RNA sequence: CUGGCUCAGCGUGUGCCUACCCUACGCCGGCAGGCGCGGGUAACCCGUUGAACCCCAUUCGUGAUGGGGAUCGGGGAUUGCAAUUAUUCCCCAUGAACGAGGAAUUCCCAGUAAGUGCGGGUCAUAAGCUUGCGUUGAUUAAGUCCCUGCCCUUUGUACACA
């Protein structure tokens, strides 16, 4: 039971993510940009997985079923409030975004505010703090 | 014989939460496997059957100090909201969790919507509380 | 018959003068009297800066105002102790009488 | 390059609108903003803005409407228009493309300078 | 500089080292065994609970911070 | 027990301080032998009242430092209890005698200080009093446990148990004995 | 309209709503126990109000 | 980190003009709130102020890591006439320098330092501030003029706006 079983996966590759097999599953699947601690814990509670295992002890069938629940939010009764992307201003679909998708969403969004030339975009472009934060004595490491 | 106050309360609540789970018919809500217990807490409870523990916790809290409504349950189930970079502050519990636990114990013959507000512990409740107290003390014997 | 007189004052020994006066009154007029119940004192506390301007060393005043309260209960009709309560009114002490 | 869409609803659908649906469509700050009541007290100003907009000429780029107001949420009924937003100093002559919906009219100005 | 690459799960020869070396240690704690065998404290504790339950190590007194064991008495 | 008072589970009787200099300023036997370190206080009021405070209570008091561990005498006493279990197991004989011996062997007896002819200055070596021997011995073994435990799996109760076993034997391994011999070196360097 | 413009900006709160009951300026007021006094006017008049320095 | 267990003291509370109070209890909601009917101008009601630290047990295992929470996207609530230059609050997301800090330098000796939370002021919205209150509770010292200041006595002076 406690011995490293046959075919224990030291390295996993899923959604272009390096998940280490030695990590505990709830903090293992948390590695990718879009999946945090809370979203990792709710979806591993959804998939009928014992969260007491390491991320290498599971089987590829248990990997795909936790990957499907991940990309299928409302399809397994995860409510509107939990999602990291709710009512997109182009799509209008309430569903979570993951690594490369969210990189596209954020980049398009701040470049959209830049191109409509709303101040948020103008503060983004001129390279200052966006949320009315005092810059008279803060933000010097990033700006020499 | 012995009563509820004559045994270690650390073993009592686990015994009573198990006792309620041996019944296993506690009108448990839908969103149990997605919810965070307070907006001062960060993660969902480590354990999966946190509802039966809290039901038994509320139950013995009404036993010891009765006439307690949902607002005193949010007070008693409070902790630090460590505000990140700003200093920590006392914060309350989730009103929904406390209310639904009492409504579960109301539907079951243990508590009663009490005059002067809040919930009492009814004679069947007190009986089941006092008998398991004897079972836990006789077990620790 | 349960008349209640609440004596309230900023001065203690002026309050105790009026309090010790009304008990002497109730006893010499042959009346059942609950002795003066010393309710807790309230400390009206205001702490100011001392300077009108800004550029003095940081010093604070600490103004206090203590307010004291006794209440004496009586089992008697209204008009007897009305004649007593009308006697010995000081400038300092403040009296409020309720009937039931 | 493809004709854009608002939340998940075509601009023609948003332009054929009764207020309490668009109240539901856009974000919560704009929801309470318009749920807060009528516009014949302080926003007699914004019914002047409405009157100024719906008094447009024949098919040309309509006359710039100057405003001493910044806090205006751009609904679909005032889009494709020209406006002078008062910055204290400058009346910012800005044009309203239909990506201004649920944004403040006053969020289209800069006062200062970088070094 | 240095990095401490402890195991997450048991090797067959490390399990041999545990079950044979640990019942002669006069002080057995999750800290001591993790240092000597190179294992994570979670597995180190899990093995100590497995070994006590199977009936080899002698527990002294545990705590939420510190769980202390020792060797079984021979004579 | 109107007989004799164990320290949780440790025997106070037949524990002798062999050194005569740290006999007067070490309070463990017969009268100062109590169940707990955690008592009221009222040693800090006067000068030499510190001397009579149970040496195990002195160890507890000194063990907690660096802000985060301030006014946590309940956490500190539970670490000392757990360490006392571990020094009993690792060694075999009485944990009180382990602590006493470690404190006697960790105490310096000559150390340097800047002296008069105040015209300029001079670094001359002087003797430390039996109370200062206790004070520096307990401080140096407490910072020995702290500095050893900081970022290493070896838990603090086990770290103290190492430092106490080492110093009690007169190791040269213990942080307390290294620092002592460093002070007595600098004393020899300027005497 | 002058009765539309003149004193038209609403003041039901802020330090614009309240003034020192003596000197009528809006900086460093005492509102405890319905004083409504600037700290300088209060600290001047304190011992007629019945406040003492004891502590 | 998640559970469970168990202990306070100071206060303030419906406004003069003043609009604006503290809130139990119950149903809806994940949360912020929302909708109901009450108490209190007060040792009367919030309230026995079920506070934090701490204490008992799980998870983690020396990894910039379940340490850190800056910066950032989106959505959700509340106050106000109005929050764009994000007021405040909530949720998912994002996971930065930081491995205990050079020259130098501040405060302090007993319920004191420090940790830890709680009220008052500001206040429509409202604490990283200040001003008070408990809670847990030490190391070192009973000395000196070495450094820094200040005050004396003797002394010299052609200075007295010194």
């Amino acid at each position: 039971s406690l011995v490293i079983p046959e075919k224990f996966q030291h390295i996993l590759r899923v959604l272009n993510t390096n998940i280490d097999g030695r990590r505990k599953i709830a903090f293992a699947i948390t590695a990718i940009k879009g999946v945090g601690r809370r979203y990792a814990h709710v979806v591993l509670r959804k998939a009928d997985i014992d969260l007491t295992k390491r991320a290498g002890e599971l089987t590829e069938d248990e990997v795909e079923r936790v990957i499907t629940i991940m990309q299928n939010p409302r399809q397994y009764k995860i409510p509107d409030w939990f999602l990291n992307r709710q009512k997109d201003v182009k799509d209008g679909k309430y569903s979570q975004v993951l690594a490369n998708g969210l990189d596209n969403k954020l980049r398009e969004d701040l470049e959209r505010l830049k191109k409509i030339r709303a101040h948020r975009g103008l503060r983004h472009f001129w390279g200052l703090r966006v949320r009315g934060q005092h810059t008279k004595t803060t933000g010097r490491r990033g700006r020499t | 014989g012995v009563t509820v106050k004559d045994v270690n309360q650390q073993e009592f609540v686990r015994a009573l939460a198990a006792f309620l789970k041996k019944s296993g018919k506690l009108k448990v809500p839908e969103w149990v496997d997605t919810v965070k217990l307070a907006k001062h807490k960060e993660l969902a409870p480590y354990d999966e059957n946190w509802f039966y523990t809290r039901a038994a916790s509320t139950a013995r809290h009404l036993y010891l100090r009765g006439g307690a409504g949902v607002g005193s349950m949010t007070k008693i189930y409070g902790g630090r909201q460590r505000n990140g970079v700003m200093p920590s502050h006392f914060s309350r519990g989730s009103k929904s969790v406390a209310r639904r636990v009492l409504q579960a114990l109301e539907g079951l013959k243990m508590v009663e919507k009490d005059q002067d507000w809040g919930r009492k512990l009814t004679p069947q409740g007190q009986r089941d509380l006092d008998r398991i107290a004897g079972q836990v003390a006789a077990a620790k014997k | 018959h349960r008349i209640r007189i609440t004596l309230t004052s900023r001065n203690v020994k002026s309050l105790e003068k009026v309090c010790a006066d009304l008990i002497r009154g109730a006893k010499e007029k042959n009346l059942k009297v609950k002795g003066p119940v010393r309710m807790p004192t309230k400390t009206l506390r205001i702490t100011t800066r001392k300077t009108p301007c800004g550029e003095g060393s940081k010093t604070w005043d600490r103004f206090q105002m203590r307010i004291h309260k006794r209440l004496i209960d009586l089992h008697s009709p209204s008009e007897i102790v009305k004649q007593i309560t009308s006697i010995s009114i000081e400038p300092g002490v403040e009296v409020e009488v309720t009937i039931a | 390059f493809r004709k854009f869409t608002y939340r998940g609803v075509d601009l023609d659908q948003l332009l054929d609108m009764s207020y309490e649906q668009l109240m539901q469509l856009y974000s919560a700050r704009q929801r309470r903003r318009l749920s807060r009541g009528l516009r014949r007290k302080q926003h007699s100003l914004l019914k002047r803005l409405r009157k100024a907009k719906k008094e447009a000429p024949p098919m040309e780029k309509p006359e710039v409407v100057k405003t001493h107001l910044r806090d205006m949420i751009i609904l679909p009924e005032m889009v494709g228009s020209m406006v002078g937003v008062y910055n204290g100093k400058t009346f910012n002559q800005v044009e309203i493309k239909p990506e201004m919906i649920g944004h403040y009219l006053g969020e289209f100005s800069i006062t200062y300078k970088p070094v | 500089r240095d990095k401490l690459n402890n195991l997450v799960l048991f090797d067959k020869a490390t399990y041999d080292k545990l079950c044979k070396e640990v019942p002669n240690y006069k002080l057995i704690t999750p800290a001591v065994v993790s240092e000597r065998l190179k294992i994570r404290g979670s597995l180190a504790r899990a093995a100590l609970q497995e070994l006590l339950s199977k009936g080899l190590i002698k527990l002294v007194s545990k705590h939420r911070a510190q769980v202390i064991y020792t060797r079984n008495t021979k004579g | 027990t109107p007989d004799i008072k164990l320290f949780g589970k440790w025997s106070t009787d037949d524990v002798q301080i062999n050194d005569i200099s740290l006999q007067d300023y070490i309070a463990v036997k017969e009268k100062y032998a109590k169940y707990l370190p955690h008592s009221a206080g009222r040693y800090a009021a006067k000068r030499f009242r510190k001397a009579q405070c149970p040496i195990v209570e002195r160890l507890t008091n000194s063990m907690m430092m660096h802000g985060r561990n301030n006014g946590k005498k309940l956490m500190t006493v539970r670490i000392v209890k757990h360490a006392f279990e571990i020094i009993h197991l690792l060694t075999g004989e009485n944990p009180l005698q382990v602590l006493v011996n470690a404190i006697i062997n960790s105490g310096p007896r000559e150390d340097s200080t800047r002296i008069g002819r105040a015209g300029t200055v001079r670094r001359q070596a002087v003797d430390v009093s039996p109370l200062r021997r206790v004070n520096q011995a307990i401080w140096l073994l407490c910072t020995g446990a702290r500095e050893a435990a900081f970022r290493n799996i070896k838990t603090i109760a086990e770290c103290l148990a190492d430092e106490l076993i080492n110093a009690a034997k007169g190791s040269s391994n213990s942080y307390a004995i290294k620092k002592k011999d460093e002070l007595e070196r600098v004393a020899k360097s300027n005497r | 309209g002058h009765q539309q413009l003149y004193w038209s900006h609403p003041r039901k709160f802020g330090q614009g709503s309240r003034s020192c009951r003596v000197c009528s300026n809006r900086h460093g007021l005492i509102r405890k126990y319905g004083l409504n006094m600037c700290r300088q006017c209060f600290r001047q008049y304190a011992k007629d109000i019945g406040f003492i320095k004891l502590d």
